[PDB]
């Protein structure tokens, strides 16, 4: 249900959904990417 | 007060960092002991290529 | 940074009030130490320079000095005071990348 | 920062917010056109309870772009600081 | 209800006005059991055993007496402390009694989580180990303060008549129980 | 409303540049075109504080500038966020408005602002001792701990409570014992998350195990840092007193924390009588500290069976067979006098009223 944030060094999955502070839930890092959308797009091939 | 005091109760510590950063970020260097200024002693670093 | 500081220094090593003499303060030497971030509750790790970068955070390392004064006796002594903080410049003698 | 709001009749987000992840922040992967909202940031009118005025990151820009990062983290202030990377 | 412990008053405080100029080193000189030293403070200690209660005099037409276990025990002590004075040669009365502070403890014998406490009631309860083992805890009706602690038993204090330290207790035996 | 057609569906809209404002009902037009400043004289901005604008910040007397510079000085140098300083500030403006604030003695607005730090630093949960404040300031410990009581019931202002993990948290790291140096040595050096994982179950053991409410919490802290580090390498830390330890940590140890570190062994042994190989093995108050690690990794129903055997403080718990007897009824006051020779018993005569003339003559 909450969503998912990738850690910046270990790739590991973490959840957040509140106001805490960023922090990785295992290592020390302290950096967040969002995860890819699940929706499709449509490209041309030109 | 008639009692002894001590120094290490006003190590201002902001005064040397912030007098650094602010001068290389903002790239004036005023001094009074000199009576002068100097500008555009810096610049951002450029990255085209 | 290895060498004019401590000319700086040891020309202003020593200082005496003229209000209540025999108290005064003398340096004896300072040193510049690693990079590295304060931490929220007060302690530090090391910090390559990217995550300066990507965090707006600023590059620098502690400057920090051994300090002699006297308060009713003359002996106290202080070994890592930190006076300030020093931006350090890439590849440096210090800098993690060299 | 406050999820997409959603219309009632189409169960949908409204056409400005269609990019939005639930947690109110543009997804990796889309497409932005021109006059839609990155972030939906608002905030406190202080200056009983705390009425809250928007102020949303829209984008603005002649062409279509696709985002492809989005970045959280914070500061030793406890700002929350978002960075999004955008191709052309 | 009540568990059967009565909560029990363990000192009153009762003030009367004497009606009439008074010299305190005369009183100190002529009583066995005054206490005078001017040097501290401008004032006369009594002492009875009979109530068991200590008092002042001053010389501006003044009495207070406080320790007894009774309001009415209160006013008997300075009703003696009165008569006193009376016969040490000053014309004084007994005029203006007045019940100024009662205090009263109970217990509950069971333990009383005083974090639950404070984390239920922070409004109006302050719990600080620190300084005070005891938390801290004011009312509104009455308007009475009270100390209670781990083991369950509670202080009273602020109070003018027994009455209200019962409906104290009867008031917060709730709150300690659950 | 529209002024063409009265309903009320204007919205808001641009063109490729324009900004306007438009009946989305019958596209009409009811305003459009914006003044904004420029760049050019956003380099120029210049601020003024609405005091500055309104009148105030002249009239701040010397005390008072003096004791807010103090609060300046004392919140930075104990590395607090600018947040911390301005939220100090702010409470001590307003502090200063009651009368018999700002009409005082030096020392009382000093460990006011003590305790104005002490209360905007709980507000953001930071973990922070009295102690420390106490020692920064130049007041006692009672002048201090009367102000702030004297402070918080003429404000009513919220008290967050002093978190215990926190405190654990901060305090762990002043021990120095993490690093290899010369004066210590390397057998006493050990990994610093597994220091606080184990602290931090030992600690909420002794929580909810009742040590904590009423007492101070750092003798409990240290004690069960102690047992940590000792039930970590039995094999050496065992024959280590608590003197060698904070010698080593160069740290104070608090007389009580003898006693908590007593009775948190006493609880232990009375968590190890459950367990069906320590009770068989005949433990001890010393041999007990090499099983706290199987005594934690099941603390939740040995507890909870422990418990229906409750932990209160041991000077009431000697069995008291009579708890708060009921006096006996003396309200009686008479009539009008129960006696009268006590009067002539409390009175001086000629010879003691001499002798207490000459007595301090
Ligand atoms: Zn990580
Ligand atoms: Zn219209």
């Amino acid at each position: 249900q909450p969503m998912i944030y990738i850690c910046g060094e270990c790739h590991t999955e973490n959840e957040i959904k509140s106001r805490d502070p960023i922090r990785c839930r295992e290592c020390g890092y302290r950096i967040m990417y969002k995860k890819r959308t699940k929706r499709l797009v449509v490209f041309d091939a030109r | 007060r008639a009692a002894q005091f001590d120094v290490v109760k006003h190590m201002r510590q902001d005064q040397i960092t912030n007098g650094m950063v602010n001068a290389i970020s903002t790239g004036n260097w005023s001094l009074k002991r000199f009576k002068m200024d100097r500008q555009g002693v810096t610049q951002v670093l450029s990255r085209l290529s | 940074i290895n060498v004019e500081i401590k000319k700086i220094m040891k020309a202003n090593e020593k200082v005496t009030s003229d209000a209540d003499p025999m108290w005064y303060l003398k340096y004896l030497n300072i040193y510049v130490g690693l990079p590295d971030v304060e931490e929220s509750f007060n302690v530090t790790r090391p910090v390559s320079p990217h995550e300066c970068r990507l965090r707006d955070m600023t590059y620098s390392a502690p400057i920090t000095v051994d300090i002699e004064y006297t308060r009713g006796s003359q002996r106290i002594i202080r070994n890592a005071l930190p006076i300030g903080r020093m931006p350090i410049m890439l590849r440096s003698s210090n800098c993690v990348l060299t | 920062v406050m999820g997409p709001m959603l219309d009632a009749a189409t169960r949908k987000p409204i056409w400005r917010h269609e990019i939005l992840d639930a947690d109110g922040i543009c997804s990796p992967g889309e497409k932005v056109e021109n006059k839609q909202v990155l972030v939906n940031k608002s905030m406190p009118t202080v200056t009983q309870q705390p009425q809250y005025k928007d102020v949303p990151i829209t984008y603005k820009g002649a062409t279509d772009s696709y985002i492809e990062k989005v970045m959280i983290s914070s500061n030793a202030e406890d700002a929350f600081l978002i960075k999004m990377l955008l191709r052309q | 209800g009540p568990s059967g412990i009565v909560p029990q008053l363990q000192n009153i405080v009762s003030t009367v006005n004497l009606g009439c100029k008074l010299d305190l080193k005369t009183i100190a000189l002529r009583a066995r059991n005054a206490e005078y030293n001017p040097k501290r403070f401008a004032a006369v200690i009594m002492r009875i055993r009979e109530p068991r209660t200590t008092a002042l005099i001053f010389s501006s037409g003044k009495m207070v007496c406080t320790g007894a276990k009774s309001e009415e025990q209160s006013r008997l002590a300075a009703r003696k402390y009165a008569r006193v004075v009376q016969k040490l040669g000053f014309p004084a009365k007994f005029l203006d009694f007045k019940i100024q502070n009662m205090v009263g403890s109970c217990d509950v014998k069971f333990p009383i989580r005083l974090e639950g406490l404070v984390l239920t009631h922070q409004q109006f309860s302050s719990y600080e180990p620190e300084l005070f083992p005891g938390l801290i805890y004011r009312m509104i009706k009455p308007r009475i303060v009270l100390l209670i602690f781990v083991s369950g038993k509670v202080v009273l204090t602020g109070a003018k008549v027994r009455a209200e330290i019962y409906e104290a207790f009867e008031n917060i035996y709730p709150i300690l129980k659950g | 409303r529209c002024p063409d057609c009265g309903s009320t569906e204007l919205v808001e809209d641009s063109h490729y540049s324009q900004s306007q404002l438009v009946c989305s009902d019958c596209g009409c037009v009811v305003t459009e075109g914006v003044l904004t400043t420029t760049f050019s004289d956003e380099g120029n901005l210049r601020e003024v504080t609405y005091s500055r604008s309104t009148g105030e910040n002249e009239q701040v007397s010397r005390s008072q500038q003096r004791g807010l510079r103090r609060v300046r000085d004392l919140c930075r140098v104990l590395q607090l966020p600018p947040t911390f300083e301005d939220t100090a500030v702010a409470y001590y403006q307003q502090a200063y408005r009651h009368s018999g604030i700002r009409a005082a003695r030096l020392q009382k607005k000093e460990v006011l602002v003590g305790c104005c730090v002490l209360i905007t630093c709980r507000q953001h949960n930071w973990p922070l001792t009295m102690g420390a404040i106490c020692t920064l300031l130049y007041a006692d410990l009672d002048v201090f701990s009367s102000t702030y009581m004297q402070i918080v019931k003429l404000l009513g202002l919220d008290v967050p409570s002093l978190c215990l993990a926190e405190l654990v948290k901060t305090y762990c790291s002043s021990f120095k014992l993490f690093q290899a140096s010369p004066s210590v040595p390397a057998k006493y050096v050990e990994d610093k998350e597994k220091m606080l994982s184990r602290t931090m179950q030992l600690v909420e053991l002794a929580n909810e195990t009742w040590l904590v409410t009423g007492r101070h919490p750092l003798p409990v802290i240290t004690a069960a840092t102690f047992l940590a580090w000792q039930s970590l390498q039995p094999a050496d830390r065992l024959s280590c007193s608590l003197a060698r330890f904070c010698k080593l940590a160069n740290v104070d140890l608090p007389y009580p924390a003898s006693s908590r570190l007593q009775e948190l062994l006493a609880v232990l042994l009375r968590m190890a009588e459950q367990l069906a190989w320590l009770r068989v093995l005949r433990l001890d108050k010393r041999s007990v500290v090499k099983h706290i690690g199987d005594l934690l990794q099941h603390r939740q129903s040995l507890v909870r069976s422990a418990f229906r055997d409750l932990l209160l403080p041991p000077c009431m718990l000697k069995s008291p067979k009579r708890i708060c007897p009921v006096p006996p009824v003396s309200t009686v006051t008479g009539d009008e006098n129960i006696s009268d020779s006590e009067i002539e018993q409390y009175l001086r005569t000629p010879q003691e009223v001499r002798d207490f003339q000459r007595a301090q003559a």
